[PDB]
C-alpha cells in the first residue's frame, strides 16, 4: 500500500516547538511533493507549505513564513514540518498530503497529528453549508471563488470528502476526472470561479464533509466544507 | 517594484509554442536581485552585461517566459537552430537582452509524465524573431490531402514533452526567461536602482 505514516500527538505550552514527522513508504518519496495541510477548530483546512524531497526545495503559506520550517531526510523517506512559538489557534490537526507537480491535488493523506497548545489568497465558498437529501436523489454541493482557477485550457479544482476520525479522500481532480476507485455516482463539472460537485444517487455512505480546494495559484486553499446527511 | 516575481514564480509556465511575453514599464529593476539569485543555470546576456543593465533605463522591458527540455535552452539563444529555436522560439541574430533558465523538474514533471507543456514539431516555414505560432492545423507531410483528420503523412503539429521527474536532466523541463530592452521617444521608466 501507499501511505503517509505521522508521528503521534502533541502537547506543547506556548511559545514552544513542534516538529512532526511524516514517513513514507509504497512510492518514489523522491518523485512527489510532500505537503502541510492542517484543519483548525473554527479555522478550517489551511495549506502550510510543501516540500520536494530531491533537493529539498520548498513553498511555503506567506502566512506562515516566518514560523515553519519544512524539511526531509532522503535516507528515511521522512518530511518534517516544525512550526514554532506556538499559540492556542495552532492547535489543529495536522495532516501531510502528497501531491504531483503541476497539478498539486492531494491523493494521498496521512492520519494527521493533533497538536494542542494550552492557554489576497483565492477564496472558496461552498453552498450550502448542509444539505439533507434521502437515498437515491441527486445531491449538489456548489464552490464559489474570489477570482478563476482556470489556466493553460484546465481548471484547477478539486474536491475530498472527509469522515470523523478520517483525513480527507480525493474525489474529483481538475473539476471532472473521478479518481480511480471512485464510485461513478461522484461526478464533477464547472470552469472559471462557479463549480458543482453531484452525487448521483446518494448512498448511505456519502453521509460525510465535502471540500473544494484550488491549485491554480499560490497558495492553495480550500472551502469551508458542506456536509450531506440522510433524510 | 517591477513585477519580475508574477513571471519569474508564477505557478505554471506556457507552452514553448504559445509562448507568454510580460510588457514591464513604470517601475524600479534591481536586476542584480536576478543574477545574484542562485538555481539559474543559465543567465546570458548578449549586447549588455547584468550589472550595466542596473546603469540603464528603457522605455519597456518585455519578459518572455515558456518550458523547454533541458537539452533545449541552448537553443534560446542568436543563430541556433533546432525544433524550438525553428518552430517554438526564435531570437534574431542580433538579439540584445537577457535568456535566464533554471531547472523545474519539481514544477513541471509528474509521474507518469505531465503532458500540458507542448512544443511544435511540424512547420513548413521557419518562424523568424520574435514571431508566435499558435494555429493547431494538421500538418500534411506527403502529397495526400488530411482532410484535418490525423493519418498517415498527417500530422497534428504540436507534441508533448510528457515530463517525468526520473528523466535524465536534458530531459527534464526547463522554465525560460527572455528579457528583451526597448529604448523609444516615450521617456524610459524602467530603470535599475
Ligand atoms: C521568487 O520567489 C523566491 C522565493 O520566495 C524569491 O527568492 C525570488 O526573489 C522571487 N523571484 C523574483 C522576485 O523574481
Amino acid at each position: 500500500q501507499v501511505q503517509l505514516v505521522q508521528s503521534g500527538a502533541e502537547v506543547k505550552k506556548p511559545g514552544a516547538s513542534v516538529k512532526l514527522s511524516c514517513k513514507a513508504s509504497g512510492y518514489s518519496f523522491t518523485s512527489y511533493w510532500v505537503n502541510w495541510v492542517r484543519q483548525a477548530p473554527g479555522q478550517g483546512l489551511e495549506w502550510i507549505g510543501m516540500i520536494h524531497p530531491s533537493d529539498s526545495e520548498t513553498r511555503l503559506n506567506q502566512k506562515f513564513k516566518d514560523r515553519v520550517t519544512i524539511t526531509v531526510d532522503k535516507s528515511t523517506s521522512t518530511a518534517y514540518m516544525e512550526l514554532s512559538s506556538l499559540r492556542s489557534e495552532d492547535t489543529a490537526v495536522y495532516y501531510c498530503a502528497r501531491a504531483d507537480g503541476y497539478e498539486w491535488y492531494f491523493d494521498v493523506w496521512g492520519r494527521g497529528t493533533l497538536v494542542t497548545v494550552s492557554s489576497s489568497d483565492i477564496v472558496l465558498t461552498q453552498s450550502p453549508a448542509s444539505l439533507a437529501v434521502s437515498p437515491g436523489q441527486r445531491a449538489t454541493i456548489t464552490c464559489r471563488a474570489s477570482e478563476s482557477v482556470d489556466s493553460y485550457g484546465n481548471s484547477f479544482m478539486h474536491w475530498y470528502q472527509q469522515k470523523p476520525g478520517q483525513p480527507p479522500k480525493l474525489l474529483i481532480y481538475r473539476a471532472s476526472n473521478l479518481e480511480s476507485g471512485i464510485p461513478a455516482r461522484f461526478s464533477g463539472s464547472g470552469s472559471g470561479t462557479d463549480f458543482t460537485l453531484t452525487i448521483n444517487p446518494v448512498e448511505a455512505n456519502d453521509v460525510a464533509n465535502y471540500y473544494c480546494q484550488q491549485s491554480n495559484e499560490d497558495p492553495w486553499t480550500f472551502g469551508q466544507g458542506t456536509k450531506v446527511e440522510i433524510k | 517594484l517591477c513585477p519580475f516575481g508574477e513571471v519569474f514564480n508564477a505557478t505554471r509556465f506556457a507552452s514553448v509554442y504559445a509562448w507568454n511575453r510580460k510588457r514591464i514599464s513604470n517601475c524600479v529593476a534591481d536586476y542584480s536581485v536576478l543574477y545574484n539569485s542562485a538555481s539559474f543555470s543559465t543567465f546570458k546576456c548578449y549586447g549588455v552585461s547584468p550589472t550595466k543593465l542596473n546603469d540603464l533605463c528603457f522605455t519597456n522591458v518585455y519578459a518572455d517566459s515558456f518550458v523547454i527540455r533541458g537539452d533545449e535552452v541552448r537553443q534560446i539563444a542568436p543563430g541556433q537552430t533546432g525544433k524550438i529555436a525553428d518552430y517554438n522560439y526564435k531570437l534574431p541574430d542580433d538579439f540584445t537582452g537577457c535568456v535566464i533558465a533554471w531547472n523545474s523538474n519539481n514544477l513541471d514533471s509528474k509521474v507518469g509524465g505531465n503532458y500540458n507543456y507542448l512544443y511544435r514539431l511540424f512547420r513548413k516555414s521557419n518562424l523568424k524573431p520574435f514571431e508566435r505560432d499558435i494555429s493547431t492545423e494538421i500538418y500534411q507531410a506527403g502529397s495526400t490531402p488530411c482532410n484535418g483528420v490525423e493519418g498517415f503523412n498527417c500530422y497534428f503539429p504540436l507534441q508533448s514533452y510528457g515530463f517525468q521527474p526520473t528523466n535524465g536532466v536534458g530531459y527534464q523541463p526547463y522554465r525560460v526567461v527572455v528579457l528583451s530592452f526597448e529604448l523609444l521617444h516615450a521617456p524610459a521608466t524602467v530603470c535599475g536602482p
